[PDB]
């Protein structure tokens, strides 16, 4: 789309849409997904380096 | 009795860590607007006959 005449832009919709917009948030869910469970364990071994 | 979070100082930390986190990702998902909806809604019903 990069190589056609400017002023023509494009979108994505239906099924690619939902795709494009799944895959900008896994980083997010994986990073609380691992600091929830981080925090959650240091309310019941004392500590931090456990 | 209160005298739990003296000898379980990272059991403290934790709840004020969770609060800091939770409205940290919460001030960019809130509307700024001057005030809320105190005035009374309205709703006009426009005629014609010309
Ligand atoms: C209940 C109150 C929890 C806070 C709710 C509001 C969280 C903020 C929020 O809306 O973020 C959403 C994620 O939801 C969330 O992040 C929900 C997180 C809930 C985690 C549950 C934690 C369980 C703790 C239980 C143990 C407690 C201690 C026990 C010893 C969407 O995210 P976004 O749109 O902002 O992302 C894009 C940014 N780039």
């Amino acid at each position: 789309i990069a190589k056609l005449p400017k002023g023509i832009g494009y979108e994505w919709t239906g099924i690619s849409l939902q795709e494009k917009q799944s895959e900008s948030q896994m980083a997010f869910l994986l990073g609380l997904s691992m600091l929830v469970v981080f925090l959650v364990l240091a309310a019941l071994y004392e500590s931090w380096a456990i | 009795m209160s005298q739990f979070f003296i000898r379980r100082p990272v059991f403290a930390w934790v709840i004020a860590i969770f609060i800091i986190i939770f409205g940290l990702l919460s001030i960019p998902k809130l509307p700024i607007a001057r005030f809320p909806s105190v005035a009374p809604p309205q709703v006009n019903i426009s005629a014609t006959y010309p």
